[PDB]
RNA sequence: GUAAGAGCCUAGCAUUAGUACU
RNA sequence: CCGAACG
RNA sequence: UGCUUCGGCACAACUGUUAAAAUUGGAAAAAUACAGAGAAGAUUAGCAUGGCCCCUGCGCAAGGAUGACACGCAUAAAUCGAGAAAUGGUU
């Protein structure tokens, strides 16, 4: 009766004009013919249509048109890495897809606590980026006569070349989906501060911290990870040092607090003091 | 043990499948070959299934 | 040993046999063993 | 709008008929107890064609 | 695989007369023929169905306008060519002919369209060969019967085993009704 | 507690203006009304009288203009209409061309202490010292040397033509590599370039030069002693048997199969392919050349062992039954008159060849074992293959139904196998565990 | 001698979603 | 009266 | 373009499954080679049954080798207790 969409595939317009194709379409994970729903989010967008049927977008909370998830806007990848939750069981073949389907018809998402992990790799304002004109074919060949006419974009294509090529099926189970892969990697190295080759420095540097949190404040942020051998403030720089006693201790407290932990409020950045 | 394994495994569950589909309903006896088999498999949610 | 059970877009292949025919029903009128004439009578 | 002269657009696909509902208590009476008596006048003999 | 049904046959076999009748009106536009010739193609066309086209092994019931339009055909040329005028190509007195094939166009129309959305419908959707009934026909009246016959005998086998007797000795009482 | 999945749908009445108005006060000026009622969303982006009058002027004016109800009207200008970065695209084309046209090395690291002796001479010369052991060879008793350094399974050895005082062998590691036999049984040099394991050795007639193909479906011809690579041929295609002709006249040309069922007779002096023979049905397996050098005959998976004349491209004979077997293993019979052909039933079929007449010998079969390159005693007395479980067979030439000799060799699938031409009873084992071992 | 199928190579039907950085 | 398919 | 107090009003109101493409993948077929047919001796007519097997057909026909398949090859342990005897611990 409406499409299960993430509110950028819709636009900035708070009215949509939207095409319903009744029967338009076949999902693109379970082949199942079903309503699809065409509509141009806005006016410097294409018209984008549903990919998959709705219960097949119900299923994972992912939007009928993008596939990714519905709270966090991640490929399910992402999501179901921050969620931990096992491989997709789900049959991949399409007489096991259906049958699951028509027994699910006759007879965990909704209730997780905001993962900091998915927040914190998520994007703030919408990508209508993504709701926008395809790059136009002709232009990349240099044989488009269509002029700034257009309806593509009139720019080259700036892509990964292993990326380009992703499936659908796969964007929506989550078995090497290159995006995700590529997120992944990306939070791979923020989660990896170098720890220095030399061993012995067991101090980490706190800076970027506002004035209003006092050196017992970030004690009681950084005792959790080991025992501290000493808190050192200075609002000078507006920064700290903490010496552990326990090198591991010291590593535990980047690993955690390394991909820009927020104590009281604060927008805070850790390195190898 | 790897991937000879996993393929043997494939080629007599397609067995299973076949025999299920065919004889399964009308005559007993074959899901208990088919659950015991995928037990020795030590594959319990298969089994269970 | 065992029959197929039966259970239950459409598909839009026309059977001649499915074309409309006989598509009023007759009832039983006054005169052919209608239920309300029948309370009437002692059978 | 459909396009009237658009033939039909999905191919029909096969399964077989899931589990059903679910199973029901079989509310019966205690086991009549079957003699060894009833037991051999229901021995049928093998058939010789 | 290439065998194709009446439905396909009949399309093309009007199809060809239509082809026929507007290839006869063209080679009136063209110059090629007079109105006069052209009249007389059109109603020689119209005549000769059964033999320009084939039509009929399709729907063998169009020998009905085949004879009608001899019938006609004979009445026309009887008295076209009394007097002076005779026996040849010439007579174009084609309405009445051509009524006949309109007629048969108009009823044929709806069969031909069930017919042809059938054809296109197993050709789209795919032939729905799944627990479709199939009727008792006088090829399956004696396998049949003996189907329902057997059915009804492990009915009753079912029926009369008492409670706990082991329920698989029905296939040797089947064995037995057999030799019986 | 929702009415949708992901919000509440809840039906609407409005009058048609209302809606169209807002979402194009909204959609084309980038600033509406909310459609909840709630103040405007986002952030924003006639006609007059005197050019009013002046249209009306332009009008009145074409009426003014003189119309000659004489003249006809003409079409002057007819069809004005219808006759009618850059740089980043540019550079872009050029890339497309560069990937494009590119659409359309191996080193040798030496192990010896000097790679030549006192007298200026190449490690690869044969030495004097050796003569002949016995006219009669000899079966295998005890372990004498284990040839390792192989970091995984080799596909095989051969030992060099003549003397046999060292062998050549390929590995799954990706190399080519070189063994000394008769003194310090040392690696003498290592050569690689294939960028995966290689596929099988073949060498050239008096050991200067050595060809090797690879499951990179390059096949390199390179040095001996100074153990530089002399070409690359590659098409595209799996490499499965590489072999040069036994005539010392042609030694330049060599064979290749690969699996798109051609055998390329190579030139190694042009570099592009001398010859194509695409007679075979199914992936190339094995080749030998027999009548010294006249007659080659491959072994196919269509299961067709077809006899071929060097230099005529349609096929002479094909051998084809429905008992054959996969043929990954020919060897040449030392009377040059017979053939033993390796089936994937587990049998060793000797095949007679004499003259041109080829037949089935199919009373001298070897079996009992479970691609083992088939190995030929120097006199012909003795059969060797390998087996499934590490296990060396050697079989008497008079009775190939009599197991004469297993030789439990190996831990795991052992391939190579070759009688030593200048020993009497030392052998050369390879196996899939980069275990190689020698026998006396 | 049916003619069925498995495969190999080369083999022109459907799709419009997705491409981030303190 | 009158011809096509299939087996 | 009307109407015009000549200022301006009125009227008219959101095309495009957006490609001249780009990929993109999956397909039947062809050759090759494989190998190549129900029932019980042989040779043979069939009509069925069951279903995630289809093909031809307008098909609630008919056909496709009785269309195919299955079809059992049951290395489906369908499996075990009764008692004497006799031997083993302990007194
Ligand atoms: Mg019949
Ligand atoms: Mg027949
Ligand atoms: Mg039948
Ligand atoms: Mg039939
Ligand atoms: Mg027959
Ligand atoms: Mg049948
Ligand atoms: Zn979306
Ligand atoms: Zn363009």
């Amino acid at each position: 009766d409406m499409p299960i969409v993430c509110e950028t595939c819709l636009g900035p317009n708070p009215f949509v004009r939207m095409q319903r194709i009744e029967f338009g379409g076949t999902c693109h994970i379970s082949g199942r013919p079903y309503t699809v729903f065409r509509w141009r989010p806005g006016n410097d967008a294409r018209y984008k249509k549903t990919v998959i049927c709705q219960e097949v977008a119900k299923a994972k909370n992912v939007c009928q048109v993008c596939l990714l998830d519905l709270e966090y806007g991640l490929p399910v990848q992402v999501r179901d890495a921050a969620m931990g939750v096992k491989p997709d069981e789900e049959p991949q073949s399409e007489v096991g897809k259906e049958y699951k389907l028509q027994m699910e018809a006759d007879a965990s998402y909704a209730a997780g606590r905001p993962n900091e992990m998915l927040q914190k790799l998520q994007r703030s304002q919408p990508y209508y980026k993504r709701n926008q004109a395809r790059v136009c074919s002709f232009f990349a060949k240099g044989q488009c006569t269509r002029g700034a006419e257009c309806p593509y974009r009139h720019e080259l294509p700036t892509a990964d070349p292993a990326l380009a090529n992703q499936s659908y099926k796969d964007r929506y189970y989550g078995t090497n989906d290159p995006v995700a892969a590529k997120m992944l990697k990306r939070v791979d190295e923020l989660n990896k501060l170098t720890p220095p080759e030399d061993t012995s420095i067991t101090t980490l540097y706190v800076g970027g911290v506002d004035a209003s949190i006092t050196e017992d404040d970030v004690r009681d942020a950084f005792y959790s990870f080991g025992e501290l051998a000493s808190v050192r403030k200075m609002d000078v720089k507006s920064c700290a040092f903490v010496t552990y006693t326990t090198r591991s201790a010291a590593e535990k407290a980047a690993e955690e607090l390394g991909g820009n932990p927020l104590i009281k409020g604060a927008r805070v950045k850790l390195m190898w003091g | 043990d790897p991937e000879e394994l996993a393929e043997y495994r494939l080629s007599k569950r397609k067995q299973f499948e076949d025999l299920v589909r065919r004889v399964g309903r009308f005559n007993g006896g074959v899901w208990v070959k088919y659950a015991t088999w995928e037990e020795q498999q030590k594959d319990f949610r298969r089994a269970r299934s | 040993w065992a029959p197929a059970i039966g259970g239950e877009k459409p598909s839009v292949q026309q059977s001649a046999k499915n074309l409309p025919g006989h598509t009023k029903l007759k009832f039983r009128q006054t005169g052919q063993a209608a239920e309300e004439e029948l309370r009437a009578k002692d059978l | 709008p459909v396009d009237p002269l658009e033939p039909p657009k999905f191919r029909h696909v096969k399964v077989p008929r899931g589990p059903g509902s679910p199973p029901v208590p079989v509310l019966h009476s205690p086991p009549r107890p079957l003699t060894v008596k009833d037991q051999q006048d229901w021995k049928i003999p093998p058939s010789i064609s | 695989k290439s065998r194709f049904g009446n439905a396909f046959h009949l399309c093309r076999e009007i199809l060809r007369l239509t082809k026929l009748v507007v290839d006869a009106n063209v080679q009136f536009r063209l110059g090629n023929v007079d109105a006069y010739q052209l009249a007389d193609g059109l109603q020689y066309i119209f005549a000769h169905v059964g033999q320009l086209t084939g039509m009929y092994r399709y729907k063998y019931r169009l020998m009905r306008q085949i004879r009608m339009c001899k019938d006609l055909k004979h009445l026309i040329y009887y008295r076209f060519n009394t007097g002076p005028v005779g026996k040849g190509p010439g007579v174009g007195f084609w309405a009445p002919m051509w009524r006949v094939w309109l007629f048969f166009l108009r009823g044929i129309v709806p069969l031909l369209e069930r017919w042809l959305g059938n054809l296109l419908a197993r050709q789209f959707e795919g032939r729905q060969s799944k627990g479709i009934a199939k009727t008792v026909t006088k090829q399956r009246i004696e396998s049949h019967f003996d189907l329902e016959l057997r059915a009804a005998v492990m009915h009753d086998i079912l029926d009369m085993m008492p409670e706990g007797v082991k329920q698989n000795k029905a296939r040797t009482i089947l064995q037995h009704l057999s030799e019986a | 507690l929702k009415n949708h999945f992901v919000g509440h749908v809840e039906d609407a009445h409005m009058h048609p203006i209302h809606f169209e108005q807002q979402y194009h006060n909204f959609h084309a000026l980038g600033f509406g009304e909310a459609p909840s009622g709630i103040g405007v969303v986002g952030k924003p982006v006639r006609k007059t009288t005197q050019e009013r009058k002046a249209e009306q002027v332009a009008r009145a004016e074409r009426l003014a203009a003189p119309f000659d109800p004489s003249a006809p009207f003409s079409l002057q200008e007819r069809q004005p209409w219808a006759s009618k970065t850059e740089e980043q695209k540019e550079f872009i084309a050029k890339a497309e061309a560069a990937k494009l046209e590119a659409a359309a090395g191996p080193t040798s690291f030496f192990h010896a202490k000097e790679e030549k002796d006192y007298q200026g001479r190449s490690w690869i010369l044969p030495p004097r010292d050796k003569k002949n052991e016995s006219d009669s060879c000899f079966l295998p008793k005890r372990w004498v040397h284990t040839w390792a350094g192989h970091t995984k399974g080799v596909n095989a050895v051969r030992f060099f033509p003549g003397t046999g005082h060292l062998l050549l062998s390929a590995g799954m590691d990706g190399k080519v590599k070189i063994w000394d036999v008769y003194g310090s049984g040392k690696c003498m040099r290592t050569y690689l370039g294939h960028s995966k394991g290689v596929r099988d050795v073949c060498f050239s007639n008096d050991g200067r030069r050595f060809l090797s193909t690879g499951y990179d479906k390059n096949i390199r011809l390179w040095d001996t002693e100074t153990g530089q690579c002399i070409k690359s041929f590659n098409t595209g295609k799996v490499y499965y048997c590489v072999k040069f002709h036994p005539s010392d006249d042609k030694q330049n040309v060599f064979m290749s199969g690969c699996q798109d069922k051609k055998i390329y007779q190579f030139d190694t002096d042009t570099g592009e392919s001398v010859q194509e023979y695409n007679y075979h049905l199914g992936p190339v397996n094995s080749v030998t050349f027999i009548d010294d050098g006249r007659q080659f005959v491959s072994t196919s998976d269509d299961k067709t062992i077809r006899v071929w004349e060097f230099g005529i491209p349609v096929q002479i004979k094909y051998i084809a039954d429905p008992s054959m077997h996969s043929m990954p293993v020919v060897a040449t019979h030392p009377s040059k008159n017979y053939l033993l052909m390796q089936s994937l039933d587990n049998q060793v079929l000797t095949y007679m060849v004499k003259d041109g007449r080829f037949k089935s010998m199919k009373n001298k079969t070897f079996k009992g074992h479970n691609a083992c390159q088939v190995g030929c005693s120097p006199d012909g007395k003795y059969v060797m293959s390998g087996d499934s479980e590490g296990r060396c067979f050697f079989w008497e030439w008079g009775a190939p139904q009599k197991i004469v000799r297993t030789i439990k060799a190996h831990d795991a699938v052992c391939i190579g196998a070759e009688w030593n031409p200048m020993e009497s009873s030392k052998v050369a084992t390879c196996g899939w565990d980069g275990l190689i071992k020698y026998w006396d």
